[PDB]
């Protein structure tokens, strides 16, 4: 039983690591989501000048 | 059905069970080994903050994802001991 | 002319005002149930998608 | 305005959900399927390794 | 002809007779339920293959939430090929009127990398957006 | 009606008081209408609040004496807005400070301490150090010796306080009889071998006779002048297992694989 | 000049405003609004307490004012009168919008839509208030104009959840008022206020508005602890129904630390001790939360003594609070050594600012807790003791009277000893090889329990913003 | 401040204090809603007692207590115990709280009782002072003037009563375009809200019969009921009307519209039933 507590507790670990890296992924993907929208501002126009 | 059927352990084989000898065995070595497993990961993720994924699992040995090994060999042996409690409990309330 | 400050005209507009929290109470219920069901949904897709 | 003739923006709110409420049981339908998706996919990832 | 289908020993003719049944249990939705259940039960998978289809033409156009679980169970929990693909073009006929919810039903089976799975959602969305294109249909087709 | 209660206190006759009280229950009604209810307080209303409060006060001393807990703690009650608000313009007063004293006795003579110390935390804020513990002093030094766990200190407390003849003594006789209980329950615990001069000597008794006719009531079964508690301990676990809740508060080896099992594969 | 600082500073109020308003014009969303609300707030309590005290009459003149511009006047002449900044084409303009406020569609009146307008006029004189930092008259005014309109219509979700931080401020002012004097006419509308709390509370609760209804219930557990009804607040507690998936982190930590106050005082102390430990893990490290850590930590140390689990040397030291926890250190030390003597100096010199913080009310119950840990250290030294030998050493009375102290601490099982009254010595009896028992077992499956639901914690909050990005147009 | 008062009253057993006692926890009852709550069941004893005329305020501060509680089905069974006191109770800015919810509480047990039997209201199965009170709000909404929100409530509930009376009454010839638009509103609320095929059936047939009185009325509201119920009864009493009038341009329009829109089943049996009907030989 104390080697599946271990166990379970070195698969929370594994798991709040895992937390972190896709939440860093969020942090990243902000700044490229703020910078899209400038952007489509000048795409919007000239699809529908053609 | 003919087919399917390979076994008269289909109702030998959940009371049926390995000897505890070989039980502490497969505690000993899981244990000891992700210790192992534990100490490349500790080298590892002194980084995880440079430039590109692929570079750093290069050159501090990310590859095979250390991350995904460790789970994967805790995950077989937590699984595997609630069974080998949960057929031992079960012979000693059943059978007496 | 009339305010959402306070109501304006008593039981007239406020008649009106009157038959409202009975309809929108059962939609308020019904949007934040299922905005958390909504992103629910696309957690389990997530999950299975990496398997 | 805002306030006057109130009782016919509350009923045309009320009737566009009532329709949306039924279709969005479909989703939630779906949420239900990917529960038991990952669990078929799970012994399949076990016959693949197999 | 349900019968039959296991008396004869003509694939094509089993094929012609699984899908016909479905035909002949068109717009009866829920007095179609009994025969449903035979089809799905089998060890045949031209029963299956045609099973599929019965509860795409009975509950068809209207967004029924048994007949759509049904068809996704059966798409994803059969090995047999023709099963796989037959489940999944049946979800277009029931969705017919309710187009809305299509693609986010079927986005699950095109991120599949089973090759019947995806020759069947791609049929899908040819059914269910057939009316009126719909952008995003277009979009996962690429 | 509201005069003639005032010189049945005064006579000594608290039966008078509890006898003649249903009629002055109809005018406290007109008594509850005259003030606002403390939505403003002036002069006028400083008058009718005498009224009011002198009812329930002399009726509430009054109800203890006569052995009627229960309509001591309502007359009490209806008192506590005024005490409230309002302070020193007749809501602390000095029949307050010893109201407050019994009132507090009357909880822990229930040995609850968790109302106890709520209240006690309600009379920081008025009552406890403007006027000071100086007659409140005595449930707040018996509280203490329990919880120390000194039963000689806390007996004789109350002995003395047998010499405050008034009303504190009705509670006295409660109190006695409740460190003897909470005895009861601590030697089972201590002992498991007593002798019946040493059971007697510990729950203050002098009369042998009294010793083994509270060992009925309190379940014990000495035989042959010798106490075992160990019997009586047995029995008292027992109960709470047999009543249904049953599985699940035993908890089964088998079933603890079962549960972290399931929650791995969902 | 002066005009010119309250213009510049005007126009990034109304960025933020026209943000939330066309989110809130699409369907009412919670979340969303509520970041936008969160950052606007700070800012314009910074640019109104450096700058200006005209720079809020700006824009309330400026904007349609239902009586707010003559509310708003009624405080600035009493401080030092103010007439500038009242010319026109600042006041016939009603700022930039595309269309939904704009200059000529509110003078044309196809819409009006005061709404959201009136919830900010509120916002930036509930501040200036606080910012001004006078009581008396100043306060009673605040709480009079605005509540009252609030509550003649009906709220939608965006413009309840304005309402809850226009609330705290109305508690905050109103209570240093009540704690600064003593007058007998605040009790009565003290009243007022308990009444109004609650009834708040229950129009939230039909529209679901998951922040107002946690914000609200803090202000009531604060009020019962200031009164001395810690009697109601039992109650109280067993019906609350608070959000914790939906509402922000100060409120979150609030709620915890007000529990361990109301449980400790019923003398449950094991479950006083859970709840503080995690309104300190809420709240942060800053100095910006300085007064609030402080009081916490108070009662945490003290908790511990309850408990007679009592805090380390560690604790104490590695704080740099050393000062302010110095009456609790002294206790720690005190209640360790066993000493009745230098409990009595302890709790006697400090009790001042002990009181202060009402934790006093607690304090007193160790005198007797002691003795009890004094006599567990006597039971650990000497495993077989005489009854003499503790009279001894404690200064206690007779062999008799701490007979009598162990049996009321052994019931509680904190000495985990037992009397032989025929032998006239107390014996310790634990000696252990309870590894061979089933006690392990049963912490074991406990541990696992605590992990299975972090996993839950990690499953639920890591997949739910990867699916927005998706949505959103980014790639 | 506190309820403590109050709860004294209650226990004394003089009649007059307990009147009383009754009125005044009333007035602070959403103040001191916890602390009375632990003593709601004193409260009660003295409803059930038939020495008070005061049963009504008893039964009135339990509903009000039970919902801040936070059990909604609990308020709703004391509102309609106390009887009445409670039409000044839809028209408090403070409490529509309890109404609300008994208007959902209809729709559970409505529901069940629809699909047995379509009468239900000659039951005693639903509460009669519930029964009110879903009427009342209805006629609530049809008072502002709006049969928008009348019909939608109705139509969750499972009435015929309500849907049937409220298209009646909007006939009276305001405006021919107003009347058909409110019909269609009703066709198509039906089909996307309900699919149960008992009720739909049901209110989209009712439809027909209105239209028709009309002395003008658009056709392509007349022709959606038919397509979806698929009766040739309705599609030949509709040409019956046209055959009265002799009107050669309106027989040719519904012709042209049927063919494409009908199912094919459906427009072999209808052809043989003109004919033994007698027509002009062009529609057919």
């Amino acid at each position: 039983i104390n080697i599946s507590n271990n166990l379970q507790k070195a698969l929370t670990v594994k798991t709040n690591d895992e937390l972190m890296v896709i939440y860093i992924s969020n942090l990243v993907r902000s700044i490229i989501a703020f910078d899209d929208l400038i952007e489509n501002k000048i795409q919007n126009k000239k699809i529908q000048e053609q | 059905k003919m087919l399917m059927n390979l076994h008269k352990e289909q109702w030998q084989s959940g009371l049926k069970m390995y000897d505890y000898e070989e039980k502490e065995e497969s505690n000993l070595a899981a244990t000891k080994s992700m210790v192992k497993i534990a100490e490349q990961y500790s080298k590892r993720i002194e980084e995880e903050k440079e430039l590109t994924e692929e570079e750093l699992k290069t050159r501090y040995v990310g590859r095979q994802d250390p991350k995904k090994h460790l789970s994967e060999t805790a995950d077989e042996t937590l699984e595997n001991n609630i069974v080998s409690v949960l057929t031992a409990g079960v012979n000693s309330v059943a059978i007496k | 002319m009339t305010a959402a400050v306070t109501s304006s005209n008593i039981v007239l507009e406020t008649h009106e005002s009157g038959i409202k929290p009975y309809f929108e109470q059962k939609i308020q219920e019904t949007e934040l149930k299922i905005r958390s069901k909504t992103e629910n949904v696309r957690r389990l897709e997530a999950q299975r998608n990496a398997l | 305005n805002n306030n006057s003739a109130l009782s016919n923006v509350n009923s045309d709110i009320y009737f566009k959900l009532k329709k949306l409420e039924k279709e969005y049981e479909l989703l939630t339908l779906q949420e239900d399927y990917i529960k038991d998706e990952q669990r078929h996919l799970k012994r399949e990832l076990k016959r693949a390794q197999e | 002809m349900f019968t039959y289908s296991q008396e004869t020993q003509h694939g094509n003719i089993t094929r012609g007779l699984a899908v016909g049944l479905a035909l002949i249990n068109y717009g009866r939705q829920e007095l179609a339920d009994d025969l449903i259940t035979k089809m799905l039960a089998s060890d045949e998978s031209l029963l299956r293959y045609g099973g599929a289809f019965t509860i795409a033409l009975a509950y068809a156009g209207t967004g029924n939430n048994s007949a759509v679980k049904r068809l996704l169970h059966v798409a994803v929990s059969d090995s047999n090929d023709d099963v796989r693909r037959a489940a999944v073009i049946a979800l277009g006929f029931v969705l017919l009127r309710d187009y809305t919810t299509v693609p986010r039903i079927v986005q699950l089976l095109s991120k599949s990398h089973n090759a019947h799975v995806r020759c069947g959602t791609a049929f899908a969305l040819g059914i269910a957006c057939a009316g009126k294109g719909l952008q995003s249909a277009i979009d996962v087709l690429d | 009606l509201t005069k003639s209660l005032s010189i049945a206190f005064e006579n000594g006759d608290y039966a008078a008081c509890e006898k003649l009280l249903p009629p002055i229950k109809i005018e406290l009604i007109k008594n509850n209408l005259l003030i606002p209810d403390l939505s403003i307080q002036n002069d006028i209303y400083l008058n009718d609040l005498m009224i009011t409060k002198r009812i329930l006060e002399v009726g509430a001393l009054a109800s203890i004496q006569t052995f009627n807990f229960d309509s001591f703690e309502n007359y009490f009650n209806q008192l506590k807005p005024y005490y409230f608000s309002n302070n020193h313009k007749l809501s602390e007063s000095d029949k307050k400070s010893k109201l407050i004293s019994l009132y507090l006795l009357n909880l822990l003579s229930q040995n609850n301490t968790t109302k106890f110390h709520s209240e006690l935390q309600y009379l920081d804020k008025h009552i406890k150090n403007l006027e000071d513990d100086s007659l409140l002093s005595y449930p707040i030094k018996l509280d203490r010796w329990l919880m120390e766990g000194s039963y000689q200190k806390a007996w004789d407390l109350l002995q003395s306080g047998s010499q405050n003849i008034s009303e504190f003594d009705s509670f006295t006789d409660i109190l006695k009889s409740a460190i003897r209980d909470e005895i009861a329950k601590n030697t089972e615990l201590s002992y498991d071998f007593l002798p019946l001069s040493n059971i007697k000597a510990l729950l203050f008794f002098n009369n042998e006779k009294e010793t083994e006719k509270f060992a009925l009531e309190r379940n014990w079964p000495i035989v042959n002048s010798k106490v075992y508690f160990n019997n009586q301990s047995k029995e008292k676990a027992d109960y709470e297992d047999e009543m249904m809740h049953e599985e699940d508060q035993k908890t089964n080896i088998i079933e603890k694989a079962m549960d972290y099992a399931i929650s791995i594969e969902n | 000049l002066h005009h010119s600082e309250k213009k510049y500073a005007e126009e990034d109020q109304v960025q933020e405003l026209l943000k939330v308003l066309n989110e809130i014009s699409k369907t009412t969303l919670t979340l969303d609004p509520r970041y936008i609300w969160r950052s606007l707030k700070d800012l314009s309590s910074l640019r109104n307490q450096e700058l200006l005290n005209a720079e809020t009459l700006c824009f309330t003149v400026n904007v349609l004012y239902p009586d707010s511009s003559s509310f708003k006047k009624n405080l600035l002449k009493f401080i030092t009168s103010n007439h500038k900044s009242s010319v026109p084409g600042s006041a016939e303009l009603r700022n930039s919008y595309p269309a939904s406020f704009y200059s000529v569609n509110t003078e044309k009146k196809t819409i009006e839509v005061t709404a959201e307008i009136n919830c900010f006029m509120h916002l930036l004189v509930q501040l200036f208030l606080w910012d001004s930092k006078e009581l008396e008259q100043l306060v009673e005014f605040n709480r009079k104009v605005v509540i009252p309109n609030l509550l003649c219509y009906y709220n939608l979700r965006s413009l309840n959840l304005i309402n809850a931080k226009l609330w705290f401020y109305i508690y905050l002012s109103h209570e240093t008022l009540a704690r600064s004097s003593e007058e007998i006419n605040s009790d009565n509308q003290n009243i007022i206020l308990r009444s109004t709390m609650m009834k708040f509370l229950k129009i939230a609760s039909l529209k679901h508005d998951n922040e107002t209804k946690a914000m609200l219930i803090n202000l009531i557990l604060r009020d019962f602890l200031n009164n001395g009804e810690v009697d109601s607040a039992s109650d109280f507690i067993s019906k609350l129904e608070y959000p914790h998936t939906d509402v922000s982190s100060s409120l979150e930590a609030r709620y915890f630390f007000y529990l361990s106050k109301i449980n400790a005082i019923q003398l449950d102390y094991s479950t006083a001790n859970e709840y503080i430990i995690a309104a300190i893990r809420k709240a942060p490290h800053n100095s910006k939360s300085l007064g609030f850590l402080q009081q916490s930590n108070k009662l945490h140390c003290c908790i511990q003594l309850l408990m007679g689990d009592i805090p380390e040397l560690s604790f104490f030291h590695q704080s740099n609070m050393q000062k302010s926890l110095l009456p609790y250190y002294h206790l720690t030390k005190a209640v360790k050594l066993g000493d009745l003597k230098k409990f009595t100096s302890t709790i006697t010199k400090y009790k001042q600012l002990l009181l202060k913080d009402d934790t006093y009310q607690l304090c007193v119950r160790l005198r007797s807790n002691v003795i009890k840990t004094g006599i567990r250290i006597i039971s650990l030294t000497y495993k077989k003791i005489s009854l003499r030998d503790i009279c001894l050493k404690l200064n206690l009375d007779s062999e008799q009277t701490v007979e009598y102290m162990v049996s009321r601490a052994i019931r509680d099982g904190v000495i985990e000893a037992k009397i032989n009254h025929e032998d006239g010595f107390i014996e310790t009896t634990e000696l252990l090889n309870i590894y061979d028992s089933e006690d392990p077992q049963q912490v074991f499956d406990e541990r696992i329990k605590f992990a299975n639901q972090l996993h839950d914690e990690y499953l639920v909050s890591m997949r739910y913003p990867e699916d927005k990005k998706t949505q959103q147009n980014e790639k | 401040t506190t309820a403590a008062p109050l709860l004294a009253l209650l226990r004394e057993n003089q009649d007059s204090v307990k009147t009383y006692a009754l009125e005044s926890i009333n007035n602070v009852v959403d103040q001191l809603w916890s602390e009375i709550s632990n003593e709601l069941p004193d409260i009660e004893a003295l409803y059930d007692d038939d020495t008070f005329s005061d049963r009504e305020m008893a039964a009135l501060i339990a509903s009000k207590v039970y919902y801040n509680l936070g059990e909604y089905e609990s308020a709703v069974k004391y509102a309609l115990a106390a009887k009445d006191r409670f039409d000044i109770d839809e028209k408090s800015q403070f409490v529509e709280t309890i109404v609300s919810k008994s208007i959902e509480m209809y729709v559970q047990e409505a529901s069940k009782q629809y699909t047995k039997d379509e009468q239900f209201y000659t039951k005693d199965i639903i509460d009669p002072k519930l029964t009110s009170i879903f009427e009342r709000m209805i006629e609530k909404c049809l008072k502002a003037s709006e049969l928008k929100l009348a019909l939608g409530i109705a139509l969750e509930g499972y009435r015929l009563d309500i849907i049937e009376s409220a298209l009646k009454s909007k006939l009276d010839q305001d405006s021919t375009s107003e009347n058909v638009k409110i019909i269609n509103y009703l066709l198509t609320l039906a089909i996307t809200t309900v699919t149960n095929s008992k009720f739909r059936s049901s209110i989209l047939r009712k439809s027909f019969d209105f239209l028709m009185n009309m002395p003008n009325c658009d056709y392509l509201t007349l022709n959606k009921v038919v397509v979806n119920l698929n009766d040739a009864g309705l599609a030949l009493q509709l040409f019956k009307k046209l055959k009265e009038e002799n009107d050669e341009g309106l027989s040719a329009q519904i012709a042209f519209d049927l063919v494409s829109s009908a199912s094919q089943q459906l427009l072999e049996i209808l052809v043989t039933e003109l004919t033994a009907q007698g027509y002009d030989p062009a529609l057919l």
